[PDB]
DNA sequence: CCCCCCCTATCGAATCCGTCTACCCCCC
DNA sequence: TCAGTCGGACTAGACGGATTCGATACAGTTAATTC
DNA sequence: GAATTAACTGCCCCCCCCCCCCCCCGTCCGACTGA
């Protein structure tokens, strides 16, 4: 039942989805409900409160948040997975050199994580073969070399192209 | 039409401060409610808080809330529009050049932009029942081709006094950017000191062609154009005047082997083609014949017409 | 007709400050007026500040401003026409 | 009431500019 | 009769490149000032 | 002539590959066409 065992919530704030993971989150999580927790956007709350001048507290609640979920994964045994967004590198250091886009949130955020991907397409300049290009790279691991891949995305779902990893 | 600045200072305003925002280039209270803050910030004796008070103040006296579709239709119903002393290009434009909203003309050379705007500079003046507008034009030149003789010729033909057409014309010459930005607030000063209807500004980018070159320029020259362009339009919603500028055009070297034998487009790119209300496109004919074509518009539908140059400036072709 | 640039001394302009001008191709008040404050600029020795001082002066001294067009006409028909030694061009012309 | 000792990056923008001519056929 | 309009041969067709923009302190070098 | 202060400039190095057309300004005539 694939419907039934899925459950979705709604924030809109930094505080509310402080409260949500520190409330609510655990509840599921301890009496068995779920064993993955999926973030839609933790970039999204970030981006709407804090400036250029305002990285201090930014980066407190990035630490609680991450001490936060790290614990709750650890504990539970419960992958967690973040999705993030990202910004360009405005040529005028992170290990980007030539890469025109690079993660958000800093590296206060880069320094909670374990296994960092990437997913990126290349637009119709490299796209005009007919079908759109889509790339999914692994940046760090401490057990996987930097690799990537292809996949599309179908009526069925995404799907990896075979006999295309890179080395 | 406008309120005068010199209103505020009744609602609590200090004179000194009123004074300020008239240097600042605000002459009515039309002109401050518009502004956005950060505008009347960067003034040296202006604070915060005052800001706050003289938006607050500006708010109260001007309307800026929701309006029903009928409201707004029946007062769109008799805004004015002038005559381009041609049969055709009227039925084309159903009317004539509306006021209110931005305007623009671009073609290769001799192609009769000058004329047209000089056409359109002496039937401003005529009664409103004969196609005019009632009021005084604004001529800015940046290229040294204003000719008074083509303005009396349309005036001889339209039956007026010479003299008296030349006396309601108001000139001035550009030199660079900055100084062709600088024109636009003796003109708010004039506008709101008399009725003025139109405002030509031929030509409007001929300037950028030479004070911007390179690639490495194109940011700036785009930024200056797109601040002159907000000028205009804030200057056009505040005084409801037309404002009629002219453009040039720039050669489509890569082909791609296309029908035109001869392509070319407007310049300006991007921002000058989402600012403008209103364009038209001139090409040559035969002999003196030409063709006006529309380009971009809200409410007409793509659409030629022919027009011709006479000795009498702009009119029907003549058989 | 023109007036020479060395009439800015007079205005609170530095001599050197002339004399970088008349180095960079500017000989008149006009020419200097009618310069944009970029191309001043980009003269090596002259900061904004003094750029936008010497063309307020020379500004004082120029008419930059908004006339009628009767003035206009009126100057305009004061203008000399060079014959090209033909009838037939001076009178299509 | 008095003591000794510290923190952290961000956002994308903005089009221009035309060159170059070649090549003769055929009797009542 | 009569002009607008669909569709199209008309002797002949190829060509390439181009750059900038940030928000900022202290020393080096040249220019103005009063003894 | 000179000690002294004041004002304008400056902080820099990577892109060498090459399918790609796109919405007409053709110039105009032959014939279709319906009225
Ligand atoms: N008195 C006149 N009688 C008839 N035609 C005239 C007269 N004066 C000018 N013209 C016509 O005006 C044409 C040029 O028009 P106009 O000056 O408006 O050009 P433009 O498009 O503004 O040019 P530019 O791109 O150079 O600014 C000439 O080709 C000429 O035939
Ligand atoms: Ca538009
Ligand atoms: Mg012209």
């Amino acid at each position: 039942r694939f419907g039934s065992q899925i459950f979705i919530e709604h924030v809109a704030d930094v505080d509310t989805l402080l409260e949500c993971v520190n409330k609510k989150v655990p509840v599921l999580l301890s009496r068995g409900m779920a064993r993955l927790v999926v973030i839609d956007s933790v970039a999204a709350p970030f981006r709407c409160e804090f400036d250029s001048q305002a990285s201090a507290p930014r980066a407190r609640h990035l630490q609680s948040l991450g001490a936060t979920l790290r614990e709750l994964s650890s504990a539970f045994q419960s992958p967690v997975l973040c999705i993030n967004q990202v910004t360009e590198a405005m040529e005028e250091p992170l290990g980007f050199w030539d890469e025109r886009v690079s993660p958000a949130l800093g590296i206060t955020w880069a320094n909670q994580l374990l296994v960092r991907l990437l997913a990126d397409r290349l637009r119709e300049e490299e796209a005009a073969l007919g079908c759109p290009a889509r790339t999914l790279r692994v940046l760090s691991a401490p057990h996987l070399p930097p690799s990537s891949c292809s996949y599309t995305i179908s009526a069925e779902g995404v799907r990896g192209t075979p006999g295309t990893q890179s080395h | 039409g406008p309120q005068p600045i010199s209103r505020l200072e009744q609602c609590g305003i200090n004179a000194n401060d009123v004074k300020k925002l008239e240097e600042a280039g605000f002459h009515t209270v039309e002109a401050v409610a518009y502004a956005p803050k950060k505008e009347l910030i960067n003034i040296k004796g202006i604070s915060e808080a005052k800001a706050d008070k003289i938006l607050a103040e500006a708010a109260k006296l001007v309307p800026m809330g929701f309006t029903t579709a009928t409201e707004f239709h029946q007062r769109r119903s008799e805004i004015i529009q002038i005559t381009t002393g041609s049969k055709e290009l009227d039925k084309l434009l159903q009317g004539g050049i509306e006021t209110g909203s931005i305007t623009e003309m671009f073609g290769e050379f001799r192609t009769g932009k000058t004329q047209i705007c000089h056409t359109l500079a002496v039937t401003c003046q005529l009664p409103i029942d004969r196609g005019g507008g009632e009021g005084k034009a604004m001529y800015i030149d940046t290229e040294g081709t204003f000719r008074p003789e083509r303005l009396l010729a349309v005036a001889e033909r339209y039956g007026l006094s010479g003299s008296d057409v030349l006396d309601n014309v108001a000139y001035a010459r550009a030199f660079n950017t900055d100084h062709q930005t600088q024109l636009l607030y003796q003109a708010s000063a004039m506008m709101v000191e008399s009725r003025y209807a139109l405002l030509i500004v031929d030509s409007a980018t001929a300037l950028y062609r030479t004070d911007y070159s390179g690639r490495g320029e194109l940011s700036a020259r785009q930024m200056h154009l797109a601040r002159f362009l907000r000028m205009l339009l804030r200057l056009a919603d505040e005084f409801g005047v037309a404002v009629v500028i002219t453009n040039q055009v720039v050669a489509q070297v890569d082909g791609a082997a296309m029908f035109a034998a001869d392509p070319k487009k407007p310049i300006g790119g991007n921002i000058i083609a989402h600012a403008s209300t209103t364009r038209l496109y001139l090409r040559k004919g035969r002999g003196e014949t030409r063709i006006c074509k529309i380009y971009d518009s809200p409410c007409l539908p793509e659409a030629e017409a022919m027009f011709a140059i006479n000795a009498d400036g702009v009119g029907d072709a003549k058989d």
